[PDB]
RNA sequence: GGCGAAGGCGAAAACUUAGGCCAUUACUGACGCUUAGGCUUGAAAGUGUGGGGAGCAAAUAGGAUUAGAUACCCUAGUAGUCCACACCGUAAACGAUAGAUACUAGCUGUCGGGGCGAUCCCCUCGGUAGUGAAGUUAACACAUUAAGUAUCUCGCCUGG
């Protein structure tokens, strides 16, 4: 299948008593009592057609950059998706300048490139401090720039847990003119994406398909083998 | 209290004038009598006396209309304009 | 059907249209209920005519006892508005009226305003070529 | 205020209404207007039931 | 905490439920607030008008300490 | 229209003599008759109200007059037999309804259910069991009969659409 | 928290009664709307009129201190604060946001009313609140109680 509606089993429910109202409109008529269930049918329509039009985006040479920033779920499956598929992973989100300013990326990618390679040139002379230092210095420019830190390229397309969870991905989102689509709950905004998906993630089910939904997307843009709505199981897996 | 369902009813003449002009012009002249009472035996009763005011102004404009449609309010006036 | 939210006399017809429009327009609100007149059902069919407004319904309880319109406005599926921009002209406090020789061509010569004459109620340009003139009850863009 | 019995158990829960009575009576024992005993009666009254809320 | 209108009466007068009145109360003149008993505007008019009541007909300390 | 009216008499009077005053009490009560001496026994004051430490206790309980119980207070006042004259009317803020009153027997059904007389826990006022969805829930909306649907077609579902084709 | 037209309303108790909240195809059939003029009310000082005046402070007066205290300190301390009458009728009576009228994402609170039911939860409508969308003030921000939207009427407005 393509986006099968066996997956939209769990894509009900969040934290309740905060939710914008501009999301009733494409989600469903919600009750007094902030009842965060999705429609089935129209989250399958809009699934499908961030679906096919990521995959014929990125039939394009574009890229999809992929990125995870909740707790440890989003983070650990973004990951396993970029170890699948050949795309970009955060692990933690960039503080913001990456595409408008395009040497504040570079920098930070010959910074990593040139600390792998001093790590791998010499540790004899260096002290316990000194090699913390370089320690930090990696982790920093690895997490102050998730998506850029040994490749130059801008991406073509991002995603998010939330569109409104990560302000500079928004910002380097609105930069450049592209199809910005996300998983988006009934506490977000919905005015930051392309095609709204309005679906859960707080369970864990709900997030997992359908990031891993766009795995498959990507994957078959990139004609490399797609497990989600060709397999009929459905992943069982806590939100870590 | 008000006054409210003896009076209605005392000028409730069927039943198409439950809320006619007939019976809003009798609630307001005898809610003027009742607070004229009230506010003799109530001095600083201020609350009194504007409503009391605002009771005449709209007794007047009710009898100015009840004049201007029906031509037989004034052959049986026991409700002059004049308070 | 089951039209929703009466609205009683506000201070006039056109005034009582014009809040809902703005309202709908404000908060990207898509159908409305008004007052119901020949002469709101005459601007309103017209204006589904010339594409600014969406459709309507003329509904009544069973006579003069309450006639209401319900009108929707017409979006593209992107909630933008057709209308961008409606002003009411005939005002209780202000009776507006031109002859047929003095009715301008609103927007850049594209807007259409809506003018009932003598003889009936319609378009500014046919207003103008029916030599014919009278009030103005809305400059429609 | 009383309270009977023990000289520091007692004593110590009674401290604090007899502290609580005695300032009641202090905020009574001058002459001032309504406006700054009400306007800071009520500011506290705010603070306390924004702590609470 | 909502008190009256589930263990009172709706009509408080001193006689028949003055136990109600006396859980706001001390023999020290005064009465539980909001932030102890979250009685409704209703059911503060109870315990404030019944309570100087009961002080003012000399049933409860009216302001003795 | 129902006084609930209570006279505390003189400090520890013996009962007839307090009777006598009450019977008094009557003779100049204006209000409507009816109403019997009942001793509500001899309470301690709070406080001296002129000199009496405790005062005999009455109540009575009858209808009520509007231009009848302000002369009777203040005679029972001034008449220093009596210390007390406490009135009460009918409406203090109560219901005088058949779906608000018998709404008491749901505080009934509260006061049985204060105490846990079993393992079985249905203490805790103010706790959520849901067992009601259902009341008035109308804010009664106008009825639409059909008159004429002008071109009846009215657009719907504004999805976030744009430049569908981007292959 | 509600109400009162603002002025305001808190020791309690009663009465007269303005007015209110909820839902009524229910009735006259526009009887409507405001408001220059016009009617009434209007914190309060302080005025005199009769009492008591419990207390105190304008003024005044001593000791400080000060470059000096009738300023900040206090003691003595009157008008007055108290009440009855008028007049004073001004206020930070300003939400520096007019009255009548209808409409505009929500969300989280409260009070009152209607229904319901151990309570309750819940729904309805108002009142009473806010963050904030939209909208609107240069800006500060308001924002379903607008400074949003619009009709009738009036008042205020062009440099110090």
């Amino acid at each position: 299948s393509l986006a099968k509606l066996g997956e939209m089993r769990t894509h009900v429910g969040m934290v309740k008593r905060y939710w914008n109202p501009k999301m009733g409109f494409f989600i469903e008529p919600e009750r007094k009592h902030n009842n965060d269930h999705f429609v089935l049918e129209l989250q399958r329509q809009s699934l499908q057609t961030a679906y096919n039009y990521v995959k014929e985006v990125a039939q394009n040479n574009g890229q999809i950059l992929f990125v995870g920033t909740k707790n440890d779920y989003v983070k650990k499956l973004v990951n396993n998706i970029a170890k699948r598929v050949d795309v970009a992973f955060i692990t933690q989100r960039w503080l913001g300048g990456t595409l408008t300013n395009f040497k504040t990326l570079s920098i930070s990618i010959n910074k990593l490139n040139k600390l792998v390679e001093k790590q791998a040139e010499n540790a004899a002379d260096l002290t316990k401090k000194e090699n913390l230092m370089l320690s930090r210095e990696i982790e920093r420019l690895e997490k102050f720039f998730g998506g850029v830190k040994s490749l130059k390229r801008l991406p073509n397309l991002l995603i998010v847990d939330d569109p409104v969870y990560e302000k500079n991905a928004v910002a380097e989102a609105n930069i450049l003119r592209i199809p910005v689509v996300a998983l988006c709950n009934t506490n977000t905004n919905p005015e930051l994406v392309d095609f709204i998906i309005p679906a859960n993630n707080h369970q864990p089910q709900s997030t997992c398909l359908l990031m891993n939904l766009l795995a498959d997307a990507v994957a078959e843009a990139k004609a490399m083998p797609t497990m989600f709505a060709y397999k009929p199981d459905e992943e069982i897996q806590i939100e870590i | 209290q008000i006054d409210k369902n003896g009076i209605i009813k005392s000028a409730q003449l069927h039943d198409k004038d439950v809320g006619s002009i007939q019976v809003q012009v009798s609630l307001l002249t005898s809610q003027i009598k009742q607070l004229t009472d009230h506010l003799l035996a109530n001095k600083k009763d201020f609350i009194s006396k504007r409503g009391l005011y605002a009771k005449v102004s709209k007794r007047k404009r009710l009898l100015k209309y009840l004049k201007h449609n029906d031509l037989e309010a004034y052959r049986n006036l026991v409700k002059t304009l004049n308070l | 059907i089951t039209t929703t939210k009466p609205i009683k006399a506000h201070f006039d017809p056109v005034a009582d249209l014009l809040t809902k429009i703005n309202n709908a327009r404000k908060a990207k609100l898509m159908t409305v209920t008004t007052i119901a007149s020949k002469l709101k059902i005459a601007i309103l069919e017209i204006l589904v005519k010339e594409g600014y407004l969406a459709n309507f319904q003329v509904l009544e309880n069973k006579s003069k006892t309450k006639r209401i319109v319900t009108f929707n406005l017409k979006y593209t599926q992107r909630r933008i508005p057709s209308i961008n921009g409606v002003k009411q002209i005939s005002k209780p406090g202000l009776r507006i009226y031109r002859p047929f020789e003095k009715l301008p061509l609103v927007l850049n010569g594209l807007g259409i305003a809506i003018i009932s004459t003598s003889d009936g109620v319609m378009t500014d340009k046919v207003a103008r070529l029916k030599k014919i003139g009278g009030e103005i009850l809305a400059y429609v863009w | 205020e009383v309270k009977n019995d023990d000289l520091e158990l007692a004593l110590k829960k009674f401290k604090r209404v007899s502290l609580e009575i005695r300032r009641l009576a202090q905020r009574h024992e001058y002459h001032l207007r309504k406006g700054m005993r009400l306007r800071e009666k009520r500011k506290i009254a705010q603070k306390k039931r924004r702590k609470f809320r | 905490y909502c008190r009256f209108c589930a263990i009172g009466q709706l009509r408080i007068d001193l006689i028949d439920d003055l136990e109600a009145l006396k859980r706001f109360l001390s023999p020290y003149a005064k009465i539980n607030p909001r932030r102890i008993t979250g009685n409704c505007q209703m059911h503060q008019r109870h315990v404030a008008k019944a309570l100087k009541r009961a002080r003012y007909l000399a049933l409860v300390p009216f302001v003795k300490d | 229209m129902q006084y609930n009216i209570i006279l505390l008499v003189d400090g520890s009077l013996s009962l007839e003599q307090a009777n006598q005053v009450n019977e008094k009490q009557q003779q100049t009560l204006t209000n409507v008759e009816g109403l019997q001496t009942e001793y509500l026994g001899l309470k301690e004051l709070a406080y001296p109200i002129k000199k009496q430490l405790s005062a005999h206790y009455y109540r009575w309980k009858f209808s009520g007059d509007n231009q009848s119980t302000k002369d009777f207070k203040r005679t029972a006042n001034i008449n220093k037999q009596v210390l007390r004259e406490l009135i009460i009317n009918l409406e203090r803020e109560y219901g005088y309804l058949a779906s608000i009153n018998p709404k008491k027997q749901q505080l009934a059904l509260q006061k049985r259910a204060k105490y846990d007389e079993i393992i079985a826990r249905e203490n805790n006022p103010e706790n959520p069991d849901v067992p009601v969805t259902s009341g008035l829930a109308s804010t009664q909306p106008r009825l639409s009969r059909t008159e004429k649907a002008q071109k009846p077609k009215e657009e719907l579902w504004d999805v976030v659409q744009k430049m569908g084709n981007f292959d």
